[PDB]
């Protein structure tokens, strides 16, 4: 069985890439929910489960069926503590994109996430570890970086920090494995 | 009311949101 990844701070979203790209067989994705439309050609269970009533969704959500749900385009999405477990139960890693608040809400199913914080030292930390961003795009992620921990720093597994991505990356690796057991 | 990814609750439909 397979602990889940919460990856947050800067350059996280590379993170969750590369080790997809690197360990396919050690990592994977669930299935969010949505009650939008199945279009043309997508899936119920690939693509999204989808939910028919907009109301059996909030009565899914409410019952704490879901670790993230929310509104988009006057529709509705969650990541179901199903889905993600059906993910773990397979041996993989599930990567998540959620709020620092899943991680609560993932812990109390008894699913024990790895909530792994990259802490930017500075604005030209971020700088140093992302280079496809502008001084201003950094300054903003810096303040999001420091909010972050500012609020949920117990929730965090582990913090990692260095001076280039490749350094981060190597950390995170480590700490993954090593929580692993 | 969301901002998300591949691997948020956005799934498929992230990318369409950042429009």
């Amino acid at each position: 069985y397979a602990r889940p990844i919460i990856i947050l701070g800067p350059t996280k979203d590379r993170a969750n890439d590369d080790l997809l790209s690197e360990f396919p067989d050690k990592f994977g994705s669930c299935v969010p929910h949505t009650t939008r439309p199945k279009r043309e050609y997508e899936i119920d269970g690939r693509d999204y489960h989808f939910v028919s009533s907009r109301e059996k969704m909030e009565k899914d959500i409410q019952a704490h069926k879901f670790i993230e749900a929310g509104q988009y385009n006057s529709h509705l999405y969650g990541t179901s503590v199903q889905s993600v477990r059906e993910v773990a139960e397979q041996g993989k890693h599930c990567i998540l994109d959620v709020s620092a608040n899943a991680v609560r809400r993932l812990q109390a199913a008894h699913l024990h996430p790895i909530a792994i914080f990259i802490r930017p030292r500075s604005l030209e930390n971020v700088l140093e570890i992302n280079k496809r961003i502008t001084e201003e795009q950094a300054r903003k992620a810096f303040d999001r970086a420091t909010k972050l921990e500012q609020e949920f720093t117990e929730c965090f597994s582990a913090i990692v920090e260095g001076d280039s991505f490749e350094e981060i990356y190597h950390k995170v690796k480590r700490v993954i494995e090593d929580l692993s057991g | 009311e969301l901002e998300g990814g591949p691997y948020s609750p956005l799934g498929k439909d992230y990318r369409k949101a950042e429009g």
